[PDB]
RNA sequence: GGUGAAAUUCUUGGAUUUAUUGAAGACUAACUACUGCGAAAGCAUUUGCCAAGGACGUUUUCAUUAAUCAAGAACGAAAGUUAGGGGAUCGAAGAUGAUCAGAUACCGUCGUAGUCUUAACCAUAAACUAUGCCGACUAGGGAUCGGGUGGUGUUUUUCUUAUGACCCACUCGGCACCUUACGAGAAAUCAAAGUCUUUGGGUUCUGGGGGGAGUAUGGUCGCAAGGCUGAAACUUAAAGGAAUUG
RNA sequence: CUCUAACUAUAAAAAUCUCUCUUCUC
């Protein structure tokens, strides 16, 4: 090792406002945690992957300054009982993460995942729309 | 489309039989290779017919 | 294949061989053979079981080929036929088996259906050997009296 | 009348099955008639592959999948596009369509 | 998005001038055991950052613990206990694999077997441990499926069962370690029931822990250096 | 098909059938003498036996009851009957 | 109309008359 | 947060996310299939105990003990009702925030009863395969589950063998499936919905155009909800089934 | 006559309609 300070880039990413958190190694400690809803405008962009680009800029922007060169991908869905699938912004900030200078290792998905439990909202019918 | 030129040239190469024969163990030194079966079938037709028998190695490939 | 108490449809079972009389290759006697019934009849045994000692360790392959009478009619020549008879006796021990597990615990409703099941097959049997009077024409089945019956 | 004669459920046999959720419109769907995609898919697109590798530690990277099943409803599958109407003599084939690529 | 309504219910500094870097220091069991760095707030004398740091659980690939990447899908969580100033020292806490190798192997047409036991190692340790295992279609199978009877399963999660009890109570996590890093209980489950079934993929996946008797000093500086 | 023997079907076909199946039902099963290394006693054992059976003289089983038939003990020497 | 709604409305005129005989029963 | 889009709501008393953990209750993901068990409902974490059961093997035992069933009985999804326990999630009522001409509906956020249980009731579902049960025969093709036979079969490894796991062949039983009409149907279609004008294997229940109406009344069961049984007066020339072209 | 690989991913609102229907034989 060439000294590569790590951390971890921790995305998660659901149907709206993505999330771009980095932490050290341990994650007890939280450092830059600008998120997609932080640099958007219309309230419901949030989760696109414009916002979740300038979100990754930032953190990516913020880490550098802090001495942190490498990160570790923990991408997350919204997880739980939900959909649990990947948010369309996540995406692009793991792109704009790796693109901004960072160095990339150990790409992991992190989702909760359950066994069957705790019944799903929505009703037996579920939306209708 | 067809015409008297195409189809005779057609037919001409249809004529075509090999002089030499594809046949009667022209190949393999008069000998063609069999498993126990067809030779029992050869023997029951109370029949000469030089063979050589061969195992089949009754293991299916896995494809 | 048909199952009386259930949806089954098997047909499992055996062929009795052609030939009545005697195998070519036994060479027991007929009253040896009825001696070794009488004294496994004397040690306890069901006629079912007295077959199947005889078909496995013996030669014997079945009773009627080699003496000419049945298991159960070799032992009610000699008096040692069961008072019950043993198919209804196995099902009165079962019957006061699930009834047990039932009163152990009460919550269990399968094993209540399949004692309703048993005990309609002890009625059905009981029946039968009420009508060609083996049994006495008071015999019946109720709790307490199956108990006493097998114990 | 019948218009399937496997009535869509592809039971024959149970009775009951226990019910799934939809993923997009959480509908209590029984299991069997829950068409059921298995989306196996990398962690990075195609359109990311030459820039993460470019910028990434340990030099060739397996690059991980992820893996989900997704339980679609009925109403959200014809709607979603994973599930299309079909011709009545088509209906016959349940043969996935013809293996998209070789 | 400024909408905000305010319903609250400048005296800013930057948080990381108050902050410095601790070194992250691997079991000897492990080759490379210059784990990374962590960010601590500095210390003080009210309230001193090393009563801080006790506690905390890194979050480590294997294979950067041994830099081959035949590990590369196991996860190893380190556990710290004592800080040497600038450097602190840090003993195993759990074990557990990655999603995308897990969901890689659980796949249609074969039955997952799970053995779990709780145990207790040579020491006063007290552990928790799943061995997973998927039947395998045989190299002549043309039968398609692979599945198992409940027969078979119950067998192999007996047989796994007295592996693992085996091989917890006669080591302690040290040993316990540096023979779960070149996976042998993993072989010796598999030859173990050879003659039940194939048992494609036989893995030891996600040891977990559940109790730790005093502090265990001596043992614990002397397995660093 | 339509026309065709079943008073003398092929003795192939008849133990191709099941039992109780063929023009007259026959068992399939059949005796055996087995010899126990230890006496010179011959014992007749049921192909399909449901017992641990044993010679008289020495307490060794011979056979060990099965879902189909009978397995023996490893070092019997039988002759089917 | 459905089946469902119309057993529905028959059992909620059998709620009152059945609230109206048990005040003069 | 959330959404088509918003808003209600929580937040510098620092929410949303971040790491360890702790509590509670429910559930048993992925394995999960034109696969299994059960009388039907229904049944999916591990282990032990309790008894039960189908199928197969059987040169074992009794010898018609059987099939279907008015009367009588046992179970009977969800919901609902009495009490005691819990009280996580989701959510009838309700509270609102939206959309609309209205919206006390669908989208959203909270949210009692309920969902989860120990006793006691309830006995209804598109309780569906809308196909009663038992029995016989009729046509070809593969697979699949449980059992059993044989292989001079293959890897297994414990030197060889015994198993196990496969491979090939056969058989019994089960959920099933493909093709076809040479049979049946008004056809959709059915390997049974065939062996029915060439009409009779045994047997139980139900229907006689639609509506009124599964309503009233009278019984009977139920604490209640309601269940079982269940017409007529009158009105109507159709209602309905399958398929063909638009 | 010889083979098991690639992949995503939208749901705004839209209520209603009066007459009158008429033969097919060489
Ligand atoms: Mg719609
Ligand atoms: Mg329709
Ligand atoms: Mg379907
Ligand atoms: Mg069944
Ligand atoms: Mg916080
Ligand atoms: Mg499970
Ligand atoms: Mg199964
Ligand atoms: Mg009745
Ligand atoms: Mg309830
Ligand atoms: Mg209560
Ligand atoms: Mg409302
Ligand atoms: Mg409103
Ligand atoms: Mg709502
Ligand atoms: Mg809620
Ligand atoms: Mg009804
Ligand atoms: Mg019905
Ligand atoms: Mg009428
Ligand atoms: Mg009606
Ligand atoms: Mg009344
Ligand atoms: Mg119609
Ligand atoms: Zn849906
Ligand atoms: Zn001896």
């Amino acid at each position: 090792d060439n000294s590569q300070v790590f951390g971890v880039a921790r995305i998660f990413a659901s149907f709206n406002d993505t999330f771009v958190h980095v932490t050290d190694l341990s994650g007890r400690e939280t450092i830059a945690r600008v998120t997609g809803g932080m640099k958007v405008k219309a309230d419901r962009d949030e989760s696109s992957p414009y916002a979740a680009m300038l979100a990754a800029q930032d953190v990516a922007a913020k880490c550098k300054e802090v001495g942190i060169t490498a990160v570790h991908i923990k991408i997350r869905a919204t997880g739980g009982t939900r959909s649990k699938t990947p948010g369309p912004g996540g995406q692009a900030a793991l792109r704009a993460l790796a693109r901004s200078g960072l160095r990339i290792g150990r790409i992991e998905d992190v989702t909760p995942v359950p066994s069957d439990s705790t019944r799903k909202k929505g009703g037996r019918r579920g939306r209708r729309l | 489309i067809s015409f008297k030129l195409q189809e005779e040239e057609r037919e001409r190469k249809d004529q075509y039989v090999p002089d030499v024969s594809a046949l009667d163990l022209s190949h393999s030194n008069d000998v063609l290779n069999v498993d126990t079966q067809t030779a029992e079938l050869v023997n029951s037709l109370g029949l000469k017919l030089p063979l050589s028998v061969s195992s089949v190695s009754a293991v299916r490939d896995r494809r | 294949m048909g199952r009386m108490h259930s949806k089954g449809k098997g047909m499992s079972s055996s062929a009795i061989p052609y030939s009545r009389n005697a195998p070519a290759w036994f060479k027991g006697s007929s009253d040896g053979v009825v001696e070794q019934i009488i004294k496994y009849a004397r040690k306890g045994l069901t006629p079912s079981q007295i077959g199947v000692l005889l078909r496995d360790a013996h030669g014997v392959t079945q009773a009627k080929v080699i003496t000419g009478n049945k298991i159960l009619r070799i032992l009610k020549s000699n008096g040692l036929a069961p008072e019950i008879p043993e198919d209804l006796y196995f099902l009165i021990k079962k019957a006061v088996s699930v009834r047990k597990h039932l009163e152990r615990n009460r919550k269990d409703k399968d094993a209540k259906f399949r004692l309703i099941l048993i005990e309609s097959r002890i009625h059905r049997l009981a029946r039968y050997y009420r009508t060609v009077s083996v049994l006495p024409p008071n015999w019946k089945y109720e709790s307490a009296t199956a108990s006493a019956l097998v114990n | 009348p019948k218009k399937r004669a496997s009535n869509g459920r592809n039971k024959k046999g149970r009775g009951h099955v226990k019910p799934v959720r939809c993923v997009n419109c959480s509908r209590s769907v029984p299991k069997d008639k829950a068409i059921k995609r298995m989306a196996i898919r990398n962690i990075v697109e195609a359109a990311a592959i030459r820039d993460l590798s470019e910028a990434s530690v340990y030099a060739e990277y397996a690059l991980p999948k992820t893996y989900n099943k997704l339980h679609y409803c009925i109403s959200c599958a014809i709607h979603a596009r994973i599930v299309r109407v079909r011709s009545r003599t088509d209906r016959r084939i349940r043969a996935p369509p013809q293996r998209p690529r070789f | 998005a400024v909408g905000k309504n305010k319903r609250l219910s400048k005296r800013v500094v930057d948080p990381f001038t108050r902050k410095e870097w601790y070194d992250i220091k691997a079991p000897s069991t492990f080759e490379n055991r210059n784990v990374g760095k962590t960010l601590v707030n500095k210390s003080v004398g009210l309230k001193n950052a090393s009563d801080s740091l006790k506690g905390r659980v890194v979050e480590v690939c294997l294979a950067d613990l041994q830099g081959s990447e035949d590990h590369s899908f196991r996860k190893v969580k380190l556990r710290v206990d004592e800080v040497q100033g600038k450097n602190l020292l840090t003993n195993f806490h759990g074990m557990d694999f990655t999603t995308d190798k897990l969901r890689s192997m659980v796949r249609k047409w074969q039955t997952l077997i799970e053995a779990n036991v709780t145990v207790k190692t040579s020491d006063d340790y007290v552990l928790r441990i799943f061995a997973i295992a998927f039947t395998r279609k045989q190299a002549n199978q043309v039968k398609r499926t692979s599945y198992a009877q409940s027969s078979h399963i119950r067998q192999i999660r007996k047989v796994i069962s007295e592996i693992l009890t085996r091989e917890v109570q006669n080591s302690t996590l040290a040993q316990l370690t540096s023979k779960l890093i070149p996976e042998v209980i993993n072989k010796e489950i598999e030859n173990a029931t050879k003659d039940i079934f194939p048992l494609q993929n036989v893995h030891i996946r996600k040891v977990k822990l559940l109790k730790q008797p005093k502090f265990d000093l001596g043992s614990l500086l002397s397995l660093h250096g | 098909v339509l026309v065709q023997d079943l008073l003398h079907p092929t003795a192939a076909s008849e133990a191709r059938k099941h039992k109780l199946k063929t023009l007259v039902q026959s068992p399939r099963s059949h005796f055996l003498d087995v010899k126990c290394p230890g006496c010179l006693n011959i014992t007749t054992v049921f192909s399909h036996a449901q017992t641990a059976v044993t010679c008289e003289s020495c307490s060794t089983v011979l056979c060990t009851p099965t879902g189909g038939k009978a397995k023996l003990s490893e070092g019997t020497s039988f002759r089917r009957k | 109309m459905r089946a469902k709604w119309r057993k529905k409305r028959t059992r909620r005129l059998k709620r009152k008359r059945r609230k109206v005989r048990a005040r003069s029963k």
